[PDB]
Order: structure tokens, then sequence, then C-alpha cells
């Protein structure tokens, strides 16, 4: 099972925005975008730039 | 062969009918053939009434 | 004359447009079925 | 007939008949071709309603990929982590409105 | 009974009139269609493309 | 090669000089087409400096200057789809694509 | 300079002259020079598009003769007695191994014989018709009318270019006065023209009608189709074919 | 089983091609061309049936009396049988009577 952002019709500015309106409580967009985001990730992108 | 806004012309008809027989006139046109037809033979009555009309 | 002006409201009349008037031919009914034939045209 | 289909009962996300209305449905992708009959009337929805949807409730994900394709598409998924998708082939757009919001008052 | 016989003769009369007058009116307006052109006109319009 | 019209502003300054290019009398707007060669002319100048003439099936209904001067004032709005309903501003909620 | 082509026939006056544009292909980027008109009986009648469809299916089924056949309980080989033991065994007697039962025999009421639809339908209505979608075309941006069919060029691109700059459309039919005095020019550049066409005088009609995106119609051929339908206006009662000579037929 | 198994042969068929293109033109051929030649002529197919379209025993009876002597034998007698036949069918059993 292939993650969603490997399907079609995904914009992470978006989901970014419908991760605030969905829960009917506001937030700030820049703050959740990097809340969102764990080091891990982090870790394998930047090994990932290395290839 | 009617052409412009028939609905008057029925109308009318209606209107000349009216003293004619009574009751309303019982009439459809035919507005993608152009057309207007009344129930009933008022013909030569009708035929002096467009030629009263002249036109 | 606004006929010919609510037709230019269209797009250009082509070939998939030319309806036949409603009322051409009543309906070639195959003389079957649940509610027109079961006998088709004898009876028992 | 109904013994020879399975059973779920009836029950919420994530037991959100407490705290508040948790609309569950996350992604919906309606599409419509650039020359495309069956569409048609579902472009008006193209036209008018999805405006209107997004005005009625922003908080969901609308989708119009709209494919130069062969017929109209709707893709709903939510929260539960399921999808059922949506035929609109040689529908009103009354019924456009209708198949919306009717989804969108689901689970 | 509450009254005599020859009573209510005649007592429910012209309501009966208005009643029969009423089915005569509404029952025989049996006729040709009355067809508008424009609707022949959309018909033909229901293959209408996008921009 | 670009069928986007825009009225200008002139327009009526620039129509009254081109009618009287034309032709002098008052009610400018009330000059019939009946005429054929200064119709002609009428709509030659009216279409050079326009660049925007109206449909040759809509000049049969073109009979005088007021409506001339009309259809000449409408605005003539025109783009894509994939143009047009994505510049409309939409919500952030949704973000569509034509990629046709 | 300018050209007034005004209608031969005396269109009445309950309705105005029928006016819109003069073109020619001369002009690679030249158009719109001249204008001139047409009676209402030309290309401003009724809409009525029932008319059209009448037209589009005395075209579509004006010629044909299928000729798919097949075979009857007598015309495919074999087959004259009693097939097998009608009642020795338990199964089915019949009247041969070739009646359309079996699994080789009949195609029993399909289509026999070479069949035919032809349909000289009325001829004064197909005109009607085919005046009417005329003036569909009229109508719809679609009757650009061109002064004379010359070609200013002999490279096919040449007219696909102007087309494209014209914005006329994606199918394009043009049509002239006689078919010999079609120009050398025009017809050769058009051979290539893999999606447009050229056509002589009588060639005008309803599949053709809606066949192009656009028609191209030549002015004095314009005229001609005028007459023709003017001389399809008020015909009297036939009393002899209309083939031979009458008082004034040409 | 009753169905293909992969998709059939691609459909490639220009629908605006040239055997295609003048189909129907120039054959408004008698009112728009002063009434020299009609339709009635402009069609290329057999001579058994250009144009006078009966029924199916009319079919077969004009087949007959059109061009019955220049058949082989088995046409003839095919022919023959199945005009036997309809003048049996027209008017023996059916529906209504
Ligand atoms: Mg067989």
């Amino acid at each position: 099972p292939v993650r969603r952002s490997e399907k079609p019709n995904w914009d992470y500015h978006a989901e970014i925005q419908a991760f605030g309106h969905r829960l009917q409580e506001n937030f700030s967009l820049d703050l959740l975008k990097t809340a969102f985001v764990n080091s891990c990730y982090i870790k394998s992108e930047e090994a990932k730039r290395q290839q | 062969k009617v052409e412009g806004d028939i609905w008057a012309l029925q109308k009318d008809v209606e209107d000349f009918l009216s003293p004619l027989l009574g009751k309303t006139p019982v009439t459809q046109v035919n507005e993608v053939t152009g057309t207007l037809r009344i129930k009933g033979y008022f013909d030569q009555e009708l035929k002096a009434w467009l030629l009263e009309k002249g036109f | 004359a606004r006929a010919l002006d609510l037709l230019r409201g269209l797009p250009r009349v082509s070939l998939a447009n030319l309806k036949p008037n409603p009322g051409s031919k009543k309906p070639e009914r195959r003389p079957r079925g649940r509610r027109r034939g079961r006998k088709c045209g004898r009876g028992h | 007939t109904a013994r020879g289909t399975p059973s779920r009962f009836l029950a919420s996300v994530l037991h959100n008949g407490l705290g508040r209305y948790v609309q569950q449905l996350q992604r919906l992708s309606f599409s419509v071709s650039r020359d495309g009959a069956s569409s048609r009337g579902a472009r008006e929805f193209v036209e008018r309603e999805v405006i209107d949807f997004a005005r009625r409730n922003p908080g969901v994900v609308i989708y119009v990929n709209s494919r130069p394709c062969c017929v109209p598409r709707v893709v709903a998924e939510y929260l539960n982590g399921a999808v059922r998708e949506e035929s609109i082939h040689c529908k009103s757009v009354e019924e456009i409105s209708t198949l919306v919001q009717k989804l969108a008052d689901q689970s | 009974p509450y009254m005599t016989r020859e009573q209510e003769r005649g007592h429910a009369a012209v309501r009966r009139r208005e009643a029969f007058e009423a089915i005569k009116a509404a029952a025989t307006s049996k006729f040709p269609p009355h067809r508008f052109i424009a609707d022949q006109l959309d018909h033909l319009n229901v293959t209408k493309k996008w921009s | 090669r670009s069928r986007a019209y825009t009225p200008p502003e002139d327009l009526q300054s620039r129509l009254e000089s081109y009618v009287k290019e034309v032709f002098l009398p008052s009610n400018w707007q009330d000059i019939s087409l009946e005429d054929s060669r200064l119709k002609f002319n009428l709509l030659a100048h009216l279409a050079d400096d326009l660049g925007h003439v109206v449909p040759n099936s809509r000049l049969h209904q073109m009979c005088r200057v007021r409506d001339v001067l009309d259809f000449y004032n409408v605005p003539i709005q025109d783009r894509s789809k994939f143009d047009e309903l994505s510049a409309s501003n939409l919500p952030p909620n949704l973000k569509i694509t034509w990629s046709y | 300079e300018p050209v007034l082509r005004k209608v031969e026939l005396p269109v009445p006056t309950h309705r105005r002259p029928v006016q819109a544009w003069v073109e020619s292909l001369r002009g690679f980027e030249q158009e719109r020079v001249g204008l001139a008109d047409l009676h209402p009986d030309v290309f401003a009648t009724a809409p009525r598009l029932d008319i059209l469809h009448q037209v589009a299916m005395w075209q579509k089924n004006f010629k044909r003769i299928s000729y798919a056949k097949t075979k009857t309980r007598a015309e495919v080989r074999g087959g004259g007695r009693k097939p097998w033991p009608q009642k020795g065994t338990g199964r089915a007697r019949h009247g041969s191994i070739r009646s359309p039962l079996w699994r080789g025999g009949g195609v029993a009421h399909g289509p026999r014989g070479p069949t035919s639809y032809y349909y000289m339908l009325p001829m004064k209505v197909r005109a009607l018709g085919l005046k009417v979608a005329l003036t569909v075309k009229l109508a719809q941006d679609d009757l650009h009318i061109m002064d004379s069919l010359e070609l200013p060029t002999g490279d096919p691109q040449y007219l696909t270019e102007l087309a494209h700059y014209r914005r006329w459309g994606d199918s394009v039919l043009l049509v002239d006065l006689t078919h010999e005095e079609m120009p050398q020019s025009i017809v050769e550049a058009t051979s290539r023209l893999k999606t447009f066409n050229l056509i002589p005088a009588v060639g005008l009609n309803v599949h053709s009608m809606l066949k192009h995106q656009t028609l191209v119609l030549t002015l004095p051929t314009v005229a001609f189709l005028e007459d023709k339908l003017l001389w399809q206006d008020s015909r009297y009662r036939p009393l002899y074919p209309f083939s031979l000579p009458y008082s004034d037929f040409p | 089983i009753g169905i293909r198994l992969t998709l059939p042969p691609p459909k490639v068929v220009d629908r605006w091609n040239e055997k295609r293109a003048m189909f129907g033109v120039y054959d408004n051929i008698g009112i728009l061309g002063n009434f020299e030649k009609h339709p009635k002529e402009l069609i290329r197919g057999p001579i058994w049936l250009r144009g006078w379209k009966g029924n199916e025993l009319q079919r077969c009876i004009r087949k007959r009396k059109m061009v019955g002597s220049r058949m082989f034998a088995d046409d003839l007698h095919n022919l023959n049988k199945r005009i036997r036949y309809l003048y049996k069918h027209f008017n023996r059993h059916g529906k209504f009577r």
C-alpha cells in the first residue's frame, strides 16, 4: 500500500489547510507545516540528497 | 404561415371568437411550424377577420 | 425575431443534433415482453 | 438479500457522538472532459456547485482532475480509510448537487 | 330524524348546481398539446461542448 | 490573431468622429442602416479602429447607429475554461487543473 | 472598392433585406471587403431544425441498398427426406436435417433479398429544408461567403494557415459557380486539403450542410442558389414532368 | 466462455477520409440542377431493385420480371421456389384476417 503522497490529486499546502479547517480549529500554517515534520524523514531526505 | 409573436395572434383569435361562440378558444400554436390552429371551423369569418386586418 | 439569435446562443448545430420531431414514429414494439406481448398477435 | 451479505454495527469514526461534528469526507474527485458529453451537466457543477460546495463546508478535499476522459468520476475517501467511487454518467445537474450533498452527509 | 321528509326537499340544490358546473368546467379540456419551439432548440443544444 | 475584445474609453467620441467622417445633423445614434455603401464605410472604420466587428449573422439586425454603438460598447471577455475558471479566484479548498 | 450584391428576385416588404459582409479568399490577412444581402427566403427563414432532420434522413437513406442475404427452408444445400427414426430413439423427430431448427440449417427470418429503401420524398419540402439548413449555417457564425474562390497561392498550407488565421473552423467546404470554371489554382491547392473540400454548383446539400465546420459560397453561385430557391418558391401544380421544355424553364 | 480474452484489435478508422468525404455531394441532383436528372437515377446499385421498394414478395416479383432470363438455373429455380412460397405467404395464415 503506497502512501497517498504517491497518488493523484495531492497538494501539501492544500492538505495542510485541510488539517487546519477539518478539525474546526485554526492554526499557523507555517508552524503546522513544520509541525507535521518529524526528524526521521529529515534524516531520510538528507541521505537521499546524497544520491 | 404565421410569423412573429404568435401568442398575440392567438389572443386576438380568442377575442374575435369570444363573441362568436362564448366559450374560450380551444387553440394551439405550432411555434416551430409557425402556425395557429383553432378547434372548430370558424373559417369564412376568420378569413374576414384577417381581411379586415388587411395584412 | 428572437429565433435566430436564440439559436446563436448555442454551439454550432452539428450533425449530433438533428433530432426526429417528437411524434415522428410511434415506438416499434417488438410484440413481446412483460407488458405488450405474451402470445404475440394470436392469443392462447 | 441480506444474510448472504456481511454486517457492521452502527458506530462512528472516533466515538464522535460526544466531541464535535468531525466531518468524515477527506477527499472527493469529480472530473469532466473538455469535450465530454456525459459530464456536460456535471460541468455545470464544475460551473456552479463546486464553488458553492467549498463555500458550504470548505474543510474537505475537492478535486477536479478533469482529464480529457470518458465519464464523470467521484473519488470519495475519508478519515475512516475506506473509499467509495461514484459514477455520475448521464446524470442531472440537480442530481449532481444531490449526489454531492448525499455523499457529504455520509460517514 | 331532525326534519320532515319534505322539509329539507331542495335544501342542498344550489351547491349541487355549483358542483355539476364545476365538473362540467374541469372535465372535457382534452385537445392537442401546445408545443414551444425553444424546447426543440434546447434539445438541439444538448450536445454542448465546454469552452 | 486574438479574439479578445475590450471596450475603449473614448468610444462615444471616436464613434461620433467616425460618423462625421461617414456623413452632419443632430441625433447621431438615430441614423438608420438602410444605406449600403455608407454602412460599408461606417462598419469599416468602426472595425479598423476597434479591431472587432459584429458577427456577419449579427449584421442583418444592425439597423441603426444606437445599437451600432451599443454592440461596440458591449464587452467581450474570452478565455479558456482552464484559464477562466481558475482566474475567478476560487477559495483555498480546491485547486483544479485541466491538463489538456 | 465597394460591391453591393442585392438579390435579383424582389424580396417582400414584410421583412427587411437579409444582409451580411461580403468576403474573398484573395487577401491572406485582408478580409471584410464589401458587403451585400440576400432575401429572407435565402438565409433568414424560420429555424425549423425538424426540417433539417428530415433532410438528414432523406440524405442518409437515399441510395443505400444492402446486399446481405441468407437461406430459407429450401435454399441451403440438402434436405428431402425424414432425417432419422422418428420414434425408435428417445430424441426428437423433425421434417428435415435442413429446416431452421438444427445446427447448420436456416436463418429463418433473416434479411432475405438485396433490399433497397429509395425515397423520392417531398422535393419542394426538401428544398425548403435545404434552405433551412443554409439559414442555420448563416446564423451560426459559419456562412462566410466569398466573392470569388481564386487561389492567391498554390500551397495548401496557405489555405490552412489562413483558415486558422480566419478562425473559420476545423473543417471547410468551399463551393463555386461552375466546375469547369472553378479556378485551377484553388482545386490544385485543395487536392491535399485532407479535411476541407471544394464543390460544384448543384452539390449544396444536407449532409454536406453539416459536413464541414463552415461553408464558403461563391457570390454568383450564391445568387444561383438564391434563384434556385426562388424557383423552388411558389412552384405551380406540375402537369408535365419538368425536365422537358416549358414556357420559361431555364 | 462467452467473452473475449484481450482488448480486441484497435479500431483504426479515420472518420474523415475521402471515400466518405463526398457522401451525398452532388446528390441533391434534381431541383438544384434545373430538373435535368432526378435523384432516382443517381444510385449505383443492382438493376433488380434500383428504386421500386415493395415488400419481400414484391422484391422477388421485380427480380423475376426484370432479370429472370439472365440467371443460372439454380437462381431461377430458387426465385421460383420462394415466389411460390410468398404467394402462399401473403393470403393464407397470419394475425389479421
Ligand atoms: Mg446454415
